[PDB]
C-alpha cells in the first residue's frame, strides 16, 4: 500500500500564528487528497476534499496546497476552537491510506 | 445533509464474528457513491476497511480480505458488516462513511 | 543548394507557428477574461460567448472568398491531387497566403466552440512557401526546375507543415507520407525529416521568448475495433452531408449569395449548443482545444474519484484539475462523455462543412480520445481492483489508444499511433495501441474511403487513382481518345522554306523528326531554338550539323490511360510521343492527361 | 489471402526468434558456468575461453560452405539487389535454411568474443520464408505470382525480420525501408508494420514461457558529427580490408582450401586479445552482447563515481552494476573506453570478414554507444556540477545518441535514432539525438558509401543504381547493345504451315504480330497456347477469331539502360518490345537486363 | 538536495540477534550508497561502499542490500564491540547527503 | 594504506575566517580522486562541504558556496580550507576524507 508520511507530529502555537502540516506520499497521488479535522471525542469532519478546495461551511483561513507526492495544510489565524487532530488521506489508488495525523495544542 | 448512524454491540468476545448496522438518512444507498467503512485504533491511527458500490460489488482492503464481509439491504437503506475471526488487536472505534464527504459518529467496539 | 532550401522553409514555418500560436493564445486569454468579467446576467454573457466565435469566423470566410475559388477550404486533398500529377496553378499562388493565415488564426481563436484544428491549412501554407522558394531559385539561377523536383519540394514542405503543428519530428513526416501520396521515395522522406528537425530546433531556440497483460491487450483491441466502427460511421455521414450541401438549391443558392453569412449562421448555431449554462456542463464545453486533450489523457480514474467525493464546479477551469468540467451530478461522467461524443459528431460535420481555412485532424483526434476515455472509465467501473501483481486500470492509456485508433481509421494512417506515443512521451506500451489502430484501419479502409479521399470525391478534383465508393470508367479510356491528334511533322524529305514557315508559325518546344512525308515514321526529335539558330546561320541541315535527340519511349494508341498516368508519375516525364505502326500520330503531355482526368471526373 | 499470408510469416519469425534466442541464452549460461568452475590455473581457463568461441564458429563456417556459394555470408546486400530487380534464385531457395539458422545460433553463442549481431541473417531467413510461402500459394491456387507481388512479399518479410531482432515494431520496418530499397509504396510499409505488430503479439504471448538546454544540444550535435567522422573512417577500412581479403593470393588460396580453417584462426585471434586477464580488464571483455549495451546506457556518471570510491572487481559481472567491468586502477575508465574503441575497430573489421552467417548492425551500434558514453564522461568531468535550474550531465543519454548516430552514419538511416528511442522507452529528448544522427548521415553519406553498399561493391553483385566511390560506365550503354537481337516474327501476310512449324520449334511465351514480312512492323502480340488451340481447331486465323493483345509500350534501340531499368522496376513489368522505325527488332526482358548488369559489374 | 531519511532511530538487542537499519532516498540513487560505522570518539570507518559489497577487513555478518530509492544494512550475530552509530550516504548526485544515522545500544 | 591527518586552531572567534590544514601520507594529492571535506555537528548530523579534483577544480555544497574556499599545495601533499564569516552554528567536528574509502581522524572546531 501507498504510505502517507507526515510532519510535524506535535505543534504548540499561540492565538493568531500560522501553522503548516505537511504530508508526503510514496507514489504519485495526483491531486486526490482530503484533509480532516477531529476534535477529541467527535467524528472527523472533512475540511479540504481536494488540495486547494475548501468544503462548504469551513473558514477561509484553512488553506490547502500541493500535488504529485507532497501536500500541505496551512492554517492561519489559529483560534482556541481549533484544538484538534488533522489527517490527510488519499483516494487515487486502493486501498485508501490515511496519515497518522498530528495532535495540536496551544499556549 | 446526508446523515449516517451506526448501531450494534459494544462488547464482543474474540473468535466470534461481529456485525455493525449503519442506517442512512438523507440519501439512498442505491446512488452511485463509495459507501466505505473505516476504523480508528486507541492510538489514533485510521484504517480503511472497504466499501460497497451502488450495484453491490464489494471492494476490501487487501490485508483484510479473508475476514471482512460487507452487505446491504436496499429496502431499509442500511449497511451490514460481518467481521469474522475477531482478535484483541481489532479493538477500535468504527466509522461508517459515505466516501470522503460525510463521516458517521461511529461506535466503539471492544473485544 | 537543396539542403539550404530545405532549412530555410522549415525555420520560416516554425516562426509562423510561433507567431500565430502566440496570437491565438493572447486573443483566447482576452476572451476568457472578458467572459468572466462582463457579469452574472445571462444576456450579456450569452452575447460575449456568441459574438466572438461568430465574428471571427465571418471575417475568415470573407478573407477566403474574395481572392480566388481554390484559395480557401482546401488543405490536404488538393496537395494529394497535385502529387498524383494533376497540378492546380491557383493553389500554389502566393496572393492566397496573406488571406489565409489570418483566417486560420481567427479560427484558432474561435476555438472549442467552432471546434476545428490547424493542420491541413498549415500544410497548404507550407507547400505554398516551398513553391515560392522554388520559383525564386528557378528565376535567380539556371532554368525552370523540372516538375519532379517541384513535386518533391512540395512534399517536403507538406511534411514540415505537418510536423510543425504537431511539435513532433518523427511521426509527422511519416503521417504526411502516408496520407499525401500512394508511393514515396526515401530521399523525399529524408528531406521531410530534416525539415521537421529544423522546425524543432527553431522551436527550441524560441523557448527563451515563450508490461500490460493479455486481457488488457484484448480490451485494447476491442476498443480499437469500436473506434474504427465509429470512424467509419462518421466518414459516411461527413461525405453524405457534404454532398447534400453541394446539392440543395436553397442551401447552394444561399452559399452563392453570401459565403460569410452561412458560416456566421453555423457559428451561431454552434454557440447556441456550446453555451456553458445551457448545455456546456454536459459537453465539458468550457475548455480550450489543448485543454480538452489534456483532460482526456489525465492519469486519474474518474468514476472512482467521483464515487469517493463529489467534485466542485470551479469559477474558471482549474489548471491542475481539468477533468472537473466533465462531471455533473444528474448526468454521471459517463453520461457527459456520451453527450460530448454524439453532440460533437452532430456538430463536427457541420463545422467541417463551413467554408473557411480550417484543419479537421485535431478535432477527430479529440473525438477518438473521448471514446477511449469513456471505454477506460467503463472498464475501471467493471474492475475497481483491476485485472489480476494486481495492476489497476489506467483509462488515460485507453483514451490515448482511442485517439490514435479513431483518427487513424478516419485518415487511413498508422503513424497517428506513433504521433500519440510521441505526445505521451512513453513508448512503454507500444503494442496494444498500435494493434487497436491497425484493427480500426482494417475495419475502416474496407468499408469507407479516407476522410481526405471523401472530401476529394465531394469536390470532384482530378485524382485519377482508385478510391472506394466512387464509381468511374477509367479503365475503358485509352490514349487514342485523349491524345493531341493535331501535330507538326518535320520529315527529312521536306524542303527548307516550308520548315522555316512552320517554325515561324508554331514555335513548339519539341518538333518530331520523321523519315519521309509519305511514311510519317519517327526517327527522333528536334528542338526549336536550335533549329532557328541553324536557319539563321532538312537532310542538308542535318548533314551540316544540327543535333538530333532520339525518341527514348513510344506509347501506342491502344494503351490504357492508367498505365500512361503511372509512366508520367514514376519516370518523372514532361512529354511523350505516340506511335501507331511506327507513325507520328500524337504528342502526349500533362495538359491532355489533365483534361482527360477532368472529363472522367465531371461528365 | 494477403493478410493471412502476412500474419503467418510474422508468427513463424517470432517463434524462430524465441527458440534461437533461448538456445543462445542457455548455451552461453552453460559456458559461463564452465569458465568459473574449471579452475584458477590459466592454461585450462584459456582453453575454455578459446575453444568454445573457435569451435562453434568453425561449425558455422562448415555449415555455410557445403550447400551453395550464396548460401552464407549474405544478408541485406543480396536482398537489396533483388529488390532493385536483378534476382538471384540461389538466395531464395530453402535448402539453405536448415544450414543457416544453426550457424547463426552458434555465432550468437560465441557472443562478445566474436562480437557479431544477428540482424542481416535473420532478415535473409525471413525473406526466404516469405518466398517459400509465396511459392506454395502459387502452386496450390491460381497461377505463378507476378514478380512485383513477390518483391513486395520479400520486402515485407525483410521488414518483419528486422523488427523481430530489435523487438521494436515502429522503427524496424522504417529502417528496413530506408536501407533495403531506393523507393517504396505505402502499402509495402503498411504490410511491414502489420508483420511487426504480429511478431510483437507473438512475443507477448510467449512471455508466460520466458528539457535539455541549448549548450547540451550543441554538445549533442558535436558528438553526432564525431560519430559520423568515426563511422566514415570505419567504412573505408571495412571496404578496403574486404578488397584486400578478396585479392591476396595467399589469403584467397587459403580461403579456397578451407573456409572453416580461416574462420577458426580468426576466432582464435579474437580470443587471444579478448581473454579476461590478458586484455579483458581493459576492453570490458567479459560481458554478454546485451550486457555491454546495458552497461553503456547506465544512468550513473562513471568518472565521478570512480573519484568518490574505488570500485571492486567482482568474481562474476554484477547483474545490477555492469559498469564495474569498465574500471581499472592503472587505466582510468576513459582509457578503458578508448582501448575498447580502437581494439574493437581493429577486431570488428576482421569479424565482419570471416565467412559465416552473421549480422553486423548490433556491433556497430554498440561501438557507437561506447564513443557516446566516453564523450558524456568527458563532459561530466569538465562540468561536475553540470551546465547552468543547474541540471547534471547524464552520459547515458549521450551514449544513446552516439549509438543512434554512428550506426545511422554507417547504414545511411535516420530510423536508427527512432530505434534507439524505442529501446530507451523515453521520447522526452527526441531532438538533440536526432540532430546528431542527421549530422552524422550528412558527413558520412557525402564521403563514403553505406556499409551495405560497400559490401555489395566488394562482392560485385549486379546492382545497377549509383553508389559513391564506385566508377562504372552505366550511362554509356544503350538498349541496342544488350537487346535480344534474335526474334520470331509472325506477320499477317505469312502462310499457315510456316506458322505451325514456328510454333512447333520455339514455343515462346509471347510472339509478335507483324503487318507484313517485308515491313516487319508491329501491330500487336499473340500468346502461344491460344495459337496452338486455334491451329488444332494468319489473317484468316485472325478473322476466324484469335485474340490479339496490343503493344502497350515500345522501347527504342537508342534508349539508355538506366531508363529501361527504371521502367522495369516502377511499372512492374515482365517483358517489353523494342522498335526501330516501327520494326520489330528486339524483345527486352529481365534475363537480358540482368546479363547487361553483370557485364557492367564484372569486365 | 536529496534527503536520506532512515529508521529506526534507536535499537536495543541482545548478543546474537539480528538488526536491520533501513535508509530511504527521495530521488533515485541507483546503487551508489555507502554505509559507515562510528564508535563514539573515533572516526567513522566505512563498512559497505556499494550496497551488497563489504570493505576489505570487515566481518561477513555486516550485509547490505537494496537499489533505487530504498536500502538496508543488516547486521547478524551482534557482538559487544558493535556499539556504534551507522550512517548511510549517497554519492550519485551533488551535494553528497548523509542520513542522520541510528544510535545502537545492547542489553 | 592511505592516511590523512588534520591540524589547525581549535578555538576561533565568530566573523573571523578559519583554516584547517590536512596532511596526506600514502597517496599523492595529484591522483584522480574526490578529496572531500565533511563536518559533524554536536548533535551528530553530518554535512558535506565539498572537494578538489586532481586538476584543482573545486566543487562545493550549494548552501555554502559564498563562505567556503578550498585549496591545495602539491609540493607538500596537503589540503587547506579557508572558511569565512564564521558563526556559532558552524561549531563542529571537522573531517578530512579521500572520497568515501578513507576518513581522517579530524579536529574539533569551536567558535
Amino acid at each position: 500500500d501507498i504510505v502517507m508520511t507526515q510532519s510535524p507530529k506535535f505543534m504548540s502555537t499561540s492565538v493568531g500564528d500560522r501553522v503548516s502540516v505537511t504530508c508526503k506520499a510514496s507514489q504519485n497521488v495526483g491531486t486526490n487528497v482530503a484533509w480532516y479535522q477531529q476534535k477529541p471525542g467527535q467524528s472527523p469532519k472533512t475540511l479540504i476534499y481536494w488540495a486547494s478546495y475548501r468544503y462548504s461551511g469551513v473558514p477561509d483561513r484553512f488553506t490547502g496546497s500541493g500535488s504529485g507526492t507532497d501536500f500541505t495544510l496551512a492554517i492561519s489565524n489559529v483560534q482556541s476552537e481549533d484544538l484538534a487532530e488533522y489527517f490527510c488521506q488519499q483516494y487515487n489508488s486502493y486501498p485508501l491510506t490515511f496519515g497518522s495525523g498530528t495532535k495540536l495544542e496551544l499556549k | 445533509d446526508v446523515q449516517l448512524q451506526e448501531s450494534g454491540p459494544g462488547l464482543v468476545k474474540p473468535s466470534q464474528s461481529l456485525s455493525l448496522t449503519c442506517t442512512v438518512t438523507g440519501d439512498s444507498v442505491t446512488s452511485d457513491y463509495a459507501w466505505s467503512w473505516i476504523r480508528q485504533f486507541p492510538g489514533k491511527k485510521l484504517e480503511w476497511m472497504g466499501y460497497i458500490t451502488y450495484s453491490g460489488n464489494t471492494i476490501y482492503n487487501p490485508s483484510l480480505k479473508s475476514r471482512i464481509s460487507i452487505t446491504r439491504d436496499t429496502s431499509k437503506n442500511q449497511f451490514f458488516l460481518q467481521l469474522k475471526s475477531v482478535i484483541i488487536e481489532d479493538t477500535a472505534t468504527y466509522y461508517c462513511s459515505r466516501g470522503v464527504d460525510y463521516w458517521g459518529q461511529g461506535t466503539s467496539v471492544t473485544v | 543548394e537543396d539542403w539550404y532550401f530545405l532549412t530555410v522553409l522549415g525555420v520560416l514555418m516554425a516562426l509562423i507557428s510561433f507567431t500565430m500560436s502566440f496570437t491565438v493564445g493572447r486573443v483566447v486569454r482576452a476572451h476568457k477574461w472578458l467572459y468572466r468579467e462582463i457579469g452574472d446576467s445571462h444576456l450579456l454573457r450569452y452575447l460575449s460567448w456568441t459574438v466572438y466565435p461568430v465574428a471571427l469566423v465571418s471575417f475568415s470566410s470573407g478573407f477566403s472568398q474574395s481572392i480566388t475559388p481554390f484559395s480557401g477550404g482546401s488543405g490536404i486533398p488538393e496537395l494529394k491531387t497535385i502529387l498524383s500529377g494533376v497540378v492546380l496553378e491557383d493553389y500554389l499562388d502566393i496572393k492566397n497566403f496573406g488571406a489565409k493565415a489570418v483566417g486560420l488564426t481567427c479560427t484558432l481563436a474561435s476555438g472549442s466552440t467552432i471546434f476545428l484544428g490547424k493542420v491541413g491549412p498549415f500544410v497548404h501554407l507550407s507547400v505554398m512557401i516551398a513553391a515560392y522558394l522554388g520559383r525564386v531559385r528557378a528565376k535567380a539561377t539556371g532554368e525552370s526546375e523540372n516538375k519532379s523536383k517541384r513535386n518533391e519540394m512540395l512534399v517536403a514542405g507538406a511534411a514540415v507543415g505537418v510536423a510543425t503543428v504537431f511539435a513532433a519530428p518523427f511521426s509527422g513526416v511519416l503521417f504526411c507520407i502516408e496520407v499525401v501520396s500512394s508511393h514515396f521515395s526515401v530521399w523525399d522522406y529524408w528531406r521531410g525529416f530534416f525539415a521537421a528537425t529544423c522546425g524543432a530546433f527553431m522551436f527550441r531556440l524560441l523557448a527563451v521568448f515563450n508490461p500490460f497483460d493479455l486481457p488488457e491487450i484484448f480490451f485494447f483491441v476491442a476498443l480499437g475495433a469500436i473506434c474504427g466502427v465509429a470512424s467509419c460511421a462518421y466518414l459516411f455521414c461527413q461525405r453524405k452531408f457534404l454532398g447534400f450541401v453541394k446539392t440543395n438549391p436553397v442551401l447552394s443558392k444561399l452559399m452563392a449569395t453570401s459565403k460569410p453569412l452561412y458560416s456566421a449562421l453555423a457559428a451561431l448555431v454552434l454557440a447556441s449548443v456550446t453555451y456553458p449554462p445551457g448545455a456546456g456542463r454536459f459537453m465539458a464545453s468550457r475548455l480550450s482545444m489543448r485543454e480538452y486533450l489534456d483532460s482526456l489523457l489525465d492519469h486519474n480514474s474518474w468514476a472512482l474519484l467521483t464515487r469517493q467525493a463529489s467534485p466542485p464546479w470551479p469559477v474558471e477551469p482549474d489548471p491542475q484539475n481539468l477533468w472537473f468540467e466533465w462531471y455533473h451530478p444528474q448526468f454521471t461522467i459517463f453520461g457527459t462523455l456520451a453527450f460530448f461524443l454524439v453532440m460533437k459528431f452532430w456538430m463536427l460535420i457541420l463545422a467541417t462543412t463551413i467554408p473557411m481555412p480550417a484543419g479537421y485532424f485535431m478535432p477527430i483526434f479529440i473525438f477518438g480520445a473521448a471514446i477511449g476515455r469513456l471505454l477506460g472509465e467503463a472498464l475501471s467501473v467493471a474492475f475497481p481492483e483491476g485485472i489480476v501483481v494486481t495492476n489497476p486500470i489506467m483509462p488515460g492509456g485507453y483514451a490515448l489508444a482511442g485517439a490514435a485508433a479513431f483518427s487513424g481509421a478516419v485518415t487511413h494512417s498508422i503513424s497517428t499511433a506513433l504521433l500519440a506515443f510521441e505526445l505521451t512521451g512513453q513508448i512503454v506500451h507500444a503494442l496494444p495501441v498500435l494493434m487497436a489502430v491497425l484493427a480500426a484501419n482494417a475495419i475502416a479502409q474496407s468499408c469507407q474511403p479516407s476522410f481526405y479521399d471523401g472530401t476529394i470525391i465531394v469536390k470532384k478534383l482530378p485524382y485519377l487513382p482508385w478510391i472506394r465508393g466512387r464509381k468511374i470508367s477509367s479503365h475503358r479510356v485509352t490514349v487514342e481518345h485523349f491524345m493531341n491528334r493535331a501535330i507538326t511533322t518535320l520529315a527529312k524529305d521536306t524542303p527548307q522554306e516550308e520548315v522555316v514557315k512552320v517554325v515561324t508559325s508554331t514555335d513548339m518546344a519539341e518538333y518530331p523528326l520523321v523519315a519521309s512525308t509519305e511514311s510519317q515514321t519517327l526517327v527522333g526529335t528536334m528542338r526549336r531554338a536550335q533549329l532557328v539558330q541553324a536557319l539563321q546561320a532538312l537532310q542538308d541541315i542535318l548533314a551540316e550539323g544540327c543535333p538530333v535527340e532520339p525518341v527514348t519511349l513510344k506509347l501506342s494508341p491502344e494503351t490504357s490511360l492508367h498505365q500512361a498516368h503511372n509512366l508520367f508519375e514514376l519516370l518523372n516525364l514532361q512529354s511523350l510521343f505516340v506511335t501507331s505502326q511506327g507513325r507520328a500520330v500524337g504528342f502526349v503531355s500533362w495538359v491532355e492527361l489533365e483534361k482527360a482526368i477532368s472529363k472522367l471526373t465531371n461528365p
